[PDB]
């Protein structure tokens, strides 16, 4: 019966069905473009046709005279409000509407307000703009050249930025971590050494639902309400208040249902600011919803890292040192989402799952005539890059030593007894058990049989296909929080939760995070359910409304379970401590004479004497025990003591068609360990989604630019997104290594599948060519690009 | 403007429409049937899929005016008297949705595909759902959702 | 800069303009009938044409066939849900839809749901109902006769009710307080003894906006949302939850802008229950908005007390004892709003502002064929009746002893030094200073000159008008709260407040009360402004939404300032203590080296070292000092230690036309003392409204029934409401005697003008006839009634 | 059968089709969402529904919408010009002439017209001139002050 009562809760560990499904499966979800307000007008944006050039003149008359058009605003209308530029999370400034010149193609130059989106589109076509083209900067290396054109004329004469000194006009910053002296010394004396250059191409999160907002400033009440596709509504509110002068309490930002974010919706885009301004000016609602081409072309991109990795080791394979140098392309304006003190995110986590004694990494940011971004698409703040770098280097080292790729990892892994482990870069890994997981994966796929099949195939020079085996053993770092080192525009990276129990036993809870499909409305309810003995089904959770939810930092970097999940458990526990106190008063015994059993406090010894949470809730409203306030609720803001470090072990087997360059994923096995699991069903869905993004990135995605800086393949015509046919069947597995410092031992996990799968795909592809001396092949592993390599290494046909 | 009469979810709708009005906007803006979504301008995503005269069609590449005398079914019309359709139940039971943006289109497609092929193999399902993109699920649970609906429809 | 900084806050004591006005003066308020939802249908009610009778048959077919009508429901459709009867705040039950019989004219018999209100009204007329008339009961005394018809056949066989044993089938309860034996002993031997019967007429609160709601059950999400004219939305949510089976967390009740409540909107009316049920059945929104005739006829009435007062005294006017007996007319079902332990409210406060050593009161409630109610119209839970009884009795005593009416009061007043004073009934009056306040009023209106003028007119037999001087010195009891003593349906009568300070310094605040026009959105902000040094203009307050506001008991009995006002100050002080802790950390000094000066914490001895609330707010979000959670907010549930006891001295001069019987109010002076005053401008408005209601009750309002039970004058055709022409110019005054136990010393005051002015008017009219031996005249004092008295006493023309 | 009519409300043409029995108050509130005007009775006493029709103060609950085809109707929503409150709205605000706000839109529309009929009203004239509007909250005292305020502002 105690087990029956626990089961009935549908709390921690259960694979319960989602509470939010009902509305979505019936078309009753509420996304930004579903909103219609009285007197709502529509906005469209006139975008730059060229990548770089001065603005001679903008013709507004033809558009203005067009029936149905209410206004055409340019940067000149934004100047009095000091809004033609806006601060970015990276400490730089970004143009809202191009003023003296355009820095990237598709950049926002002007806006039009019309009766609807149809007339609005027509108005944009009627707005003519004259430009004087300037030479375009596309390659980061060419950008640092002495004679390179000045992209940021607004930064002229400056010698420093928000992240240190600047050595050139197109140089943004240089950041490093680790011991350079020690590392240099190791490499100088190391017996075995390897070094590889690799490009992590620029790709785009491309959420199915694009960015948008319905901005409504009410001149009567003097306040602003903005429904927006934001992954951080509370900071947006704080920023919007600052930039507009409207007192914060009078600004209400609400993230309704969002059709996927994937890091694309963390920052503030020029479209939002313009809509807000237009609404303030016209005194009525203004809706802005971008098209797919605008989303890919101008919203936050991911990656674009040019990396030079080096590994020092001994002949038996033990890694002695790690040295990395990177050139980062941040586009025209540095709007890279990151905690204020990390211009390159947590890239210094590149020591991986290995006990490397010495290490150093240096990252150099550079401006180019491209759209801003860098941190998005499940990157965990440059962790995607760090893992790709280390895993690729380990593979190169293994190939040079003719050492098995799994064996070199097992030998270098941080051991279970070394946790909490402090790396050469300073991170304190919370817990792990990499060895156990590796063995589990290797046995499941029969690794030795795989290697033997591969050996038998390579032996036959007439085999029509190449067999590749990729293996990645990674360590993630998620839960951006310690306010001491992590902050967004000055706000510490904590999070919160408020829970209120009603007189009849059910409850409502609000957090500072904001789901975009990851199931918080179900999972958050489960955490609280186990903490209070109230079925998750009646614990109603909400997020996204700054006027009702406790202040939080939103959801990105898989911080929800680590940061908010902790605040949820702690807020529930405050309520539990009061409930024990009330139960003791009702049972006329002392608190210490009580035992909590699933959903009730029972007197030690006598089982018949007990009080449920329902009984306690009513008592709290009926008559509070002496010294206590009526009610049963709690609030908690959690400033995390450390990050959470989930891990994984992925293996991919691929077969490459030698006649066409086509790569077919034969099998993919993914083991993730994110500690205590809240809902296995929901975790599985996150993994499936992340592995699919991984496949898309490694095998088909890219954002090429021609010599004139025009973005090629910025629509679904060429920008790769796999369908059910291209997506392989995923095999998942797991282990449970709890985070010691977390209230419920739960680590984040949503980005792990993306971070780890990308290098697993490259590993498998390169491994297919390893026997002919191939150490690396840059993504995407397109049939076109792979065929090119087949031809280079005489393996075609 | 052309006056048309479209049967949407069993109810006749006589409206005056501009020829250039895409069916997706007519449904979302004029009728407030906001289940159908927009995810692209090139006709790839399928988040706008609705059933028109017995067939799955991407409403973003069809004009509202062409629907004069047509029978259109949107996700809001799937449930019968509040009882979920097998495809809605399958997606729910098998966790075939996350952000829910591609869901209405996926459901409308699955609704017709299961009539085109009642006993589909996994390969046939993946191929039969090729016109619909999803960024969240990785498709695996969607295949299971459709399989669940197939079993319930022949029950 | 100190005095200026405090002034800029516009906090405590400031007559700052209202924050609410902006929307109301531009028609942007949001009242129940302004609400329009997708698929919303309209509901109208088929009402009883007779006062008492059996329901033979209801005809639904003609109405159902009518186009636009979706459904016609009766008690039969409610039975399966156990909703044909509903529990009331008085512990009795009330019919939602007449089942076997009707208990009062205009009672709810059936409901129709249609496309709009026009079709719905037509549908009501189409529904034919056949009845079997039964003998009516309209007089309380006739109701208790042996042969009197059985009204409540549903409780046949019950010998006890919710408030003790029941002696007759039409007898509801008998309640008493004070020392019976001691009181009887004093009266048995006292040298001076007076007795007086008086009727406190049944009147109606008649708020300009009638009752209504928009119920919306969403079958997709499974939750209920209903916008309603409720003065206690949280209590309604709990009750609706339990009666419907829908988990409370999935029930959202929201009181939007309410066009006046005046106690009329505290309870749940069958109309609300029906709309909710119809919404659940139809799976869509249902709107119900009653017409004026329905409001006056079926919603909560006020008074209807038949009272017999007695006073025992010595020849110098010193009161020795008080004995009271009352027969209460509660209508068909007892739905009288009151804490569960007080079926006669706080009537035992009838000892008034006088030190009476022995007293006893007894109230007997009885059933009659009329609408439920009793407590409403600014009564503070029968205080109106209590004050009227004692003040009329004191006048009667003064007239028998031929003693001045002001003098006899100054003789019996509780002395200032006697506070906190415990009355003969057990109340502990918090504070007071009646003598000082009385002297102020007497001098202000030149009382002796008024008496001199009155003496002159009385001398001339041919003076065309009678002069009457009325004086009332009363003590109120407001702030229903001590949970051990007061509860609404089991819920302790506490209240709450939650304040959240934003990173930039402004804030949001929500309380468990709900304004209906008394200015909470302005005043509440002022309390917080002074406590935290944040201008009230940027402290946004909201009430009414059960999903966002902390649980409270609502607004009635002038409880907001006493209970919520306390919760607000304490919640703010919780934030202020944390702000100090933070300021000390920033200033690197000990907490008590800090001084609070208006809006900042400064270092003692060093004015240059300080931190403002804005500085602190930012620090709370940026980097919390060790051992503190990030953020800056608090919530507080206040269970009051005692009620609040404001007082007042009211004087009115009237001139009665001997030829027509029409009374003209020459002057009305009102002094109120509600302790610390939050906003004088707002207080003055509450006084004007209250005094006007009093004039309405004493001079023109009534709800007469004919022998058949038909309610006469139930529309504005005859139900009296004064216009600007009839309303006299009010003169207001005040003294400040704070409540010692209250966090800011503020007492409630809103009901004072209503409670005190009524007996002041009667006192003036009766005093006009005093010279011919008139001791009392029953209200209303209309020209017609006053003329009948002029005629009866040979004073006519 | 519904009659097609065009009524000018706040200077904007409102083309609609309504049954002849449609009271002007419901037309404004239900058809145009101009929910400022309110309903407080069914006997024509309260004046909460007062709007300005063709230059005169009229209780819209006792006038047919169909009798307004071509008329000039003014509601509280149209008093403010370019955001600046009309003297009448400013008067009610500055003098605390409103509490619950229900009778307010009617009071404002009546005061707007009254001040044109009588630019310099005495208190008695104000009380009498506003006599068709009932208020449950204020006691009227501040309302006469509000009107006096507006009367003064219009002359300056
Ligand atoms: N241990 C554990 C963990 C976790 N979980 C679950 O799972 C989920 C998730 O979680 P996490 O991991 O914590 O995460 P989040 O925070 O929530 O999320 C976020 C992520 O998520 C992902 N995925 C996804 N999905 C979906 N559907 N949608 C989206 O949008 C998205 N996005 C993406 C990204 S990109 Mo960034 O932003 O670049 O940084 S970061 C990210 C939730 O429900 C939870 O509860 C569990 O159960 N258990
Ligand atoms: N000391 C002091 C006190 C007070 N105050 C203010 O004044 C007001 C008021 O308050 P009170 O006194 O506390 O009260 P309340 O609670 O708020 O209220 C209630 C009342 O209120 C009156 N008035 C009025 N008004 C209006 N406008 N509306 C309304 O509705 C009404 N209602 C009525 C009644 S009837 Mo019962 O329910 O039979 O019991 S109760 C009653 C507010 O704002 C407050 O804050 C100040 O300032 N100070
Ligand atoms: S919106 Fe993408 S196919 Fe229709
Ligand atoms: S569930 Fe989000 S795109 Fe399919
Ligand atoms: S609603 Fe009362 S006069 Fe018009
Ligand atoms: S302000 Fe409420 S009726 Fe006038």
């Amino acid at each position: 019966d105690a087990e029956a009562r626990e089961l009935a809760l549908a709390g921690m560990g259960a694979s319960r069905l989602r509470k939010e499904d009902a509305r979505f499966i019936q078309g009753k979800g509420n996304y930004v473009d579903d909103i219609k307000m009285p007197g709502m007008l529509h906005m469209d944006i006139v975008r730059a046709p060229i990548a770089h050039g001065r603005i001679k003149k903008i013709h507004k008359d033809a558009a203005l005279a067009m029936p149905g058009v209410h206004a055409v605003l340019t940067a000149e209308d934004l100047k009095p409000l000091k809004l033609h530029w806006m601060p970015t999370l990276a400490g730089d400034v970004a143009a809202v509407l191009a003023d003296e010149k355009v820095h990237f193609q598709m950049q926002e130059v002007a806006i039009v307000i019309a009766d609807d989106r149809y007339i609005a589109a027509d108005a944009v076509e009627a707005v003519k703009v004259e430009y004087d083209e300037l030479p375009v900067v596309i390659d980061p290396i060419d950008a640092l050249k002495p004679d390179a054109p000045v992209l940021r004329e607004d930064l002229a004469g400056k010698t420093s930025g928000a992240h240190g000194p600047r050595e050139h006009h197109n140089h943004i910053f240089t950041w490093g971590a680790g011991d350079k002296a020690a590392t240099d010394a190791v490499f100088a004396n190391a017996p075995v050494t390897v070094s590889q250059h690799m490009y992590y191409p620029r790709v785009h999160p491309c959420p199915l639902e694009t960015c948008g907002c319905v901005a409504s400033f009410d001149p009567i009440k003097g306040d602003l309400t903005t429904y927006i596709t934001s992954q951080a509504p509370h900071v947006v509110r704080t920023v919007v208040s600052m930039l507009s002068g409207i007192p914060e309490s009078k600004v209400r930002i609400v993230s309704p249902d969002i059709g996927g974010g994937f890091g694309n919706k963390v920052g503030i885009y020029p479209g939002y600011v313009c809509a807000i301004v237009a609404s303030i000016v016209l005194g009525r609602p203004v809706k802005w919803v971008e098209d797919r081409v605008e989303n890919i072309s101008t919203t936050a991109f991911a990656r674009d890292y040019h990396m030079d990795g080096e590994l020092a080791a001994t002949p038996d394979g033990k890694i002695l040192g790690l040295r990395v140098n990177v050139v980062a392309d941040h586009g025209a304006f540095d709007a890279c989402a990151d905690p204020t003190k990390f211009p390159a995110g947590l890239f210094h986590i590149c020591s991986g799952s290995y006990d490397i004694p010495r290490a150093h990494c240096s990252v150099k940011g550079v401006y180019t005539n491209k759209a801003p971004g860098g941190v998005a698409y499940r990157c965990s703040f440059r962790v995607t890059e760090a893992v790709y770098l280390i895993e690729r280097m380990v593979d190169v080292l293994a190939q040079k030593l003719n050492m098995d790729k799994a064996e070199i990892r097992a030998k270098n892994f941080i051991r279970k007894e070394q946790f909490p482990y402090t790396t050469q870069f300073g991170f304190e890994y919370d817990s792990g058990d990499y060895h156990t997981a590796l063995k589990k994966v290797l046995d499941a796929v029969d690794y030795p049989a795989l290697r033997a099949e591969q050996a038998a195939r390579r032996a036959d020079p007439n085999s029509p296909t190449l067999m590749g085996i990729g293996l990645v053993t990674f360590t993630e770092v998620v839960g951006a929080g310690p306010s001491k080192m992590c902050d967004i525009l000055g706000v510490g990276m904590f999070d919160s939760c408020e829970i209120r129990i009603h007189p009849t036993g059910s409850a409502i809870a609000r957090m500072g995070t904001i789901t975009q499909g990851q199931g918080h409305q179900t999972t958050y309810a489960q955490i609280i359910a186990t903490e209070l003995g109230i079925p998750s089904e009646v614990i109603q959770v909400e997020e996204g409304d700054t006027s009702t939810a406790p202040y939080g930092l939103g959801t990105y970097g898989s911080r929800s379970t680590p940061v908010a999940g902790a605040a949820i458990a702690l807020a529930a526990r405050k309520i539990h401590a009061k409930a024990r106190k009330i139960a003791a008063h009702m049972l006329e015994v002392n608190e210490n004479d009580l035992d909590w059993e699933v959903d009730r406090f029972k007197v030690k010894g006598d089982d018949s004497k007990f009080k449920t949470m329902a009984d306690i809730a009513w008592q709290a409203y009926h008559q509070p025990p002496a010294g206590l306030e009526p009610g049963l609720e709690a609030v908690h803001y959690y400033d995390p003591p450390n990050f959470t470090y989930p891990f994984g072990i992925y293996l991919c087997v691929v077969d490459i068609d030698r006649a066409t360059g086509e790569t077919k994923v034969r099998r993919f096995y993914a083991l993730d360990d994110c500690g205590t699991r809240i809902n296995p069903m929901i975790i599985e869905g996150q993994i499936h989604g992340g592995l699919t993004e991984g496949y898309a990135v490694a095998m088909g995605q890219q954002m090429p630019f021609d010599a004139q800086g025009n973005l090629l393949g910025n629509t679904l015509m060429d920008y790769f997104l796999p369908t059910a046919v291209e997506t392989p069947h995923w095999e998942t597995d797991h282990t449970v290594t709890p985070s010691p410092h977390h209230p419920i031992g739960a680590k984040g996990v949503a980005e792990s599948p993306h971070v780890g799968s990308i290098p697993t795909f490259t590993a498998a592809v390169v491994d297919a060519f390893a026997h002919v001396g191939v150490t690396h092949l840059d993504m995407p592993h397109t049939s076109y690009r792979v065929w090119k390599s087949l031809k280079e290494h005489n393996l075609a046909l | 403007k052309k006056i048309i009469t479209v049967n949407v979810n069993g109810k006749a709708q006589e409206k005056a429409v501009e020829p250039r009005t895409l069916l997706i906007h007519f449904l979302r803006e004029e009728l407030n049937l906001t289940g159908a979504h927009i995810g692209c301008e090139t006709s790839h995503c399928g988040a706008c899929t609705v059933d028109i005269d017995g067939r799955s069609v991407k409403s973003c590449t069809h004009l509202a005016v062409q629907c004069d005398g047509s029978e259109v079914l949107t996700v809001e019309g799937l449930a019968n008297k509040g009882v979920l359709h097998a495809v809605q139940e399958g997606f729910y039971k098998e966790h075939g949705l996350q952000c829910g943006f591609c869901t209405p289109g996926m459901l409308m497609r699955a609704y017709r595909f299961l009539q085109e092929n009642p006993n589909p193999t996994e390969a046939e399902i993946r191929m039969g759902m090729t016109g619909n993109l999803c960024r969240c699920t990785g498709y695996q649970n969607i295949v299971k959702a459709v399989q669940y609906a197939a079993r319930k429809l022949q029950e």
